[PDB]
């Protein structure tokens, strides 16, 4: 019996997923699509050809399929994450010669979730830094410092963390993260008295909870940034 | 003196950057000198190709070039990103020994596929990128030297990344990509 | 009729003026001055010798002027505008062998204006940096960030200019540039409900409407700024 | 009359006190202890055998003491006064052949003093850099701009130290450093007009009183800080 | 071996720097080396004048030197910043050819004087200045070879060009200049 | 051709870095080759001791290498860093003079010991640590040339310092320290 190509390559899945991480080495293998062909073995009747019918954002591309194994691979262009987190494909498997032809031929999709690493300092927006407590106080607010981070929001690429760098000697302050705004949380921890005038300025550091990306590093000068704390005077009497 | 293997000085394409092209879509120059116990290379990559003349429309770019040698010191260009076996610049019979070129396997020996060890079979330095509205980049160069065999079929490697991180892309536009020349020196193997 | 030096060298002009852009490579010629003298052609009686007699603000030196031609040249020391806008210029021209005596010689003035570039990456100065709205308020100013530039006021290397990075694929805000104070206006375009307590943080990248110049690209890389938004709770009722 | 080790090497003194400037070349003599022994010279009942027993803050190790010399030296590990200002150190003095042993021998205490250098650039701390003046007066506070600096709390090295940049060519300004509080002062001296409307914006440099160490110089660029000035309207009259 | 070709190794006053200078006002120490096909360069400029020494009182400073040669590699004194001919480390008859020290104009030619192509014709790199304080700060090094002819006496092209960008200027008084050695290799003209 | 000198390819520890230490905690690689008038020179250290490679748990480090030799350019090993002498690539008889290895006392001469004087004796640069997280750090290097005798059985005098100046410390452990490959020049004493 005489073969003929009466019917089309198609493909396991209806959906593939993968996932790669950011700033990932070119040629990087990602994942793998299929496809099979009823007809004759090692003949153009089975030879699938799988090509890229669209991609989002389309623009610029990041991924190769190569169209004899249906691997893909990542290209010389570096992806970020920041710029784009999830990549969503549509492919194409076609038979014969691997012809482009306005034949309408099967179609799967492609989602690359990308991941992230820490490659993004954080950043205190806060733009009027000052502390403020009343006199003979304890256990309140001295200030809130809000920072920015720019990789994936909840992880500890992202979570803002702090140490003092000086200032703090005398234990009068206590800092925590809130991890639901992403701010430093200062509070006083012992009452201090307006007239003996104590100085109880300081300095702090931010970082990430998670250590900094190897791409990073060395950048990243930690410099401490200074907080001026002013004391509200209360009549005492005698 | 059989003292330089080289691409010769101004090549037409001949070296593959691009993934799945099947043809060449530059020009790489490079030289190798012998002088004494070390050689001294010089390495510049000149695109050729609409794909490779935009890469530079990105402002994070990784152009990677692979050569793979025999134990003779000659390309082997079915898994080198060069096409072309380098030559003397004086020539052949039997084309040639050029072992004595290739990097040193003692200084620079080849090692377990285990990730980040051995550091020590790197050079890195920085070339430069000159855009068209003039503005001058700096490219961190990587070269790796031996290492990791890619197949078992070679005897020595020299691989080559160049490395663009700017807060800006270089261009907006297509423009021939050109890699200033990057100078460095390895110990060789004996001849 | 045997020739004498009896009359000087006299400028085509009581002022020149020409301009060189910022930045400009050694020995890049100005402008021209130029002197004629009646007497007998090609004998020292007719030799003119320009000079640069005073100079403004006379240091540092960046102009030389060739005293056989009269073609001034930007100096190896680098024209800055934000340093110096604008040079004016005493010159000289001398008959004779061009020997400096305390003969009084004509003179004429001579004006540099220096052509400014996009040198200049924009600042924040914006000290408080949070946004304030109502709930159910629509077309409100929610900020305004004000931004530094040293280079040309008014010029499109001066203009700051808005992109947002990220928290605003909602559509909440919209931003604009108020050319008069250099502010960026962010305003709400869409009603927000307080009891919802949506987030609407946002970040934003500032940059000049023309492109930065190319001695400074690459140095300058893009950073997020953020700003938080605070939301105003309002008795509603039932 | 034979020697036997009937005495033990003795400090001439109960504490010794050196000092080395911060980012010190490797092997730098410090300072030197030194110790006697009564016994026969040079004889090992009279080689004396210098050792750290301990130090602080003991890690980590930036001193070496030369067992035979007596001699302290600054190692490969650079000094940073930011990090550690001073050293305290307690010492040993063995007879015999240097052998660490169970035996109490006599101890002596070194305090190193680690010298401060400007390499450490003033910050702004500042949160909402905006001035605040009314119309018609004369010798106002217009803004008190708080900077933070690293190196030694009242030195020339820490003490802030301002220059305009641009916006005071009026003369409409003068500023001074408050040396206590370390802010620069800026205060009104010319009365302003609502209604004329003028741009009273002006750019500030900061920097130390002493020039920065040449370990940061060319590191630091300077960079104007810009401060707007707002002004208030007040009933006048016709 | 008729393979160095340099100024000396500690030349008198050779070069000059300051426009319309008629007398050399620095010395400028250029050796070029035969290695191969490539040319090794070394080069250091250091101040001679109180011009010249007076540079680094200012943070934003440019310096320049051109060579230009003629078809047998002697340089052009008139339009050169350099007023002395190079010389072999080995003496003259008929003084020599130098040709095979010139940069070759197959690598890099001479091509349109149009703004801002031919980027292939730089060699970018970094040397550096040590102030009387201390800090060093870098200088940014551009060498052209050929590329743009000055006039239609030239054969070869060799500039430099020293570049400063300081936050703060390095010196607030008069100190030697003195650029650290700037090493280079290049591809070079048949002998 | 009695061109080549150097430790060896791969050498066991022959240096000391650390003060007061009486035996090798490293690997010092040098090679020195003749090319005309200049030496070209390639260096890399590798930790072997505790305290070699945990020097890289700090942020501010400074790895000070310095090498004495004496008039004929043979190492003197009671004063310099590296305690066994360099070698010909090929062989002995009295073993040699080096002196045409050395650099040159015209170009780079000894000085006043005066602070901060004669900075024409040094070439700065840059090579790089990879880190165990695979970060890459830039290391400054410098090397100073003759300019200060240390005694007087010096003839001349060849120095390197590394430093490292990091806002976070590369490693957080003990890891091999290795500088990467740095090359320079420099002008050559007569043979
Ligand atoms: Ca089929
Ligand atoms: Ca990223
Ligand atoms: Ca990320
Ligand atoms: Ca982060
Ligand atoms: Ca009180
Ligand atoms: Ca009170
Ligand atoms: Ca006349
Ligand atoms: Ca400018
Ligand atoms: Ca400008
Ligand atoms: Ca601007
Ligand atoms: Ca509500
Ligand atoms: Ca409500
Ligand atoms: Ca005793
Ligand atoms: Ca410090
Ligand atoms: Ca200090
Ligand atoms: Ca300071
Ligand atoms: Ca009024
Ligand atoms: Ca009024």
């Amino acid at each position: 019996v005489l073969d003929i190509n009466d019917n089309e390559p198609v493909f396991t899945q209806d959906v593939f997923v993968g996932s790669v991480e950011e700033l990932s080495a070119a040629h990087t293998l990602v994942m793998k699509i299929n496809a099979t062909d009823a007809d004759e073995p090692n003949t153009l009747n089975s030879k699938i050809s799988y090509r890229i019918v669209s991609l989002e954002p389309a623009y610029p591309p990041v991924f190769y399929l190569n169209k004899d194994t249906g691997e893909i691979y990542t290209t010389s262009v570096t992806l970020d994450r920041e710029e784009h987190s999830s990549y969503t494909l549509t492919v194409e498997a076609r038979d014969g010669n691997g012809e482009v032809t306005d034949k309408p031929v099967k179609q799967a999709q492609v989602q690359i979730r990308i991941l992230d690493v820490n490659d993004n300092i954080p950043v205190v927006e806060n733009k009027v830094l000052e502390g403020m407590v009343e006199e003979n106080q304890v256990n309140v607010e001295v200030t809130r410092i809000k920072v920015f981070d720019a990789d994936e929001i909840g992880s500890d690429n992202w979570l803002a963390n702090f140490t003092f760098a000086s200032g703090n000697e005398g234990g009068y302050f206590h800092i925590e993260t809130d991890a639901q705004t992403n701010e430093g949380i200062v509070t006083l921890i012992k009452e201090v008295d307006y007239e003996e005038m104590k100085n109880l300025d300081f300095s702090v550091i931010v970082a990430n909870k998670a250590a900094f990306h190897k791409s990073i590093r060395s950048k990243y000068k930690p410099t401490p940034i200074p907080i001026k704390v002013k004391v509200k005077n209360v009549k005492e009497g005698i | 003196k059989n003292n330089t293997l080289w691409t010769g000085p101004k090549p037409e394409a001949n070296c593959i950057i691009e993934y799945g092209k099947q043809n060449p879509d530059s020009k790489l120059t490079l030289i190798l000198v012998k002088n004494g116990g070390i050689v001294n290379g010089y390495v510049t990559l000149m695109g050729a190709s609409d794909y490779v003349n935009t890469l530079f429309k990105n402002k994070n770019v990784s152009i990677n070039v692979e050569l793979y040698f025999d134990a003779t010191g000659h390309i082997l260009p079915d898994s080198s990103s060069l096409k072309t076996d380098l030559e003397l610049k004086y020539k052949q019979t039997a084309d040639f020994s050029a072992r004595g070129f290739m990097p040193s396997t003692t200084a620079y020996p080849f090692v377990l596929p285990n990730a980040g060890t051995h550091n020590e079979n790197y050079i890195f330095g920085q070339c430069y990128y000159k855009a068209s509205d003039g503005a001058l980049f700096p490219l961190e160069v990587t070269v790796m030297l031996n290492k990791r065999l890619p197949d078992s079929r070679t005897s020595y490697v020299m691989t080559f990344l160049w490395s663009l991180n700017a807060g800006l892309a270089p261009e907006t536009t297509q423009a021939t990509l050109i890699t200033s020349p990057f100078t460095f020196s390895y110990i060789r193997e004996d001849d």
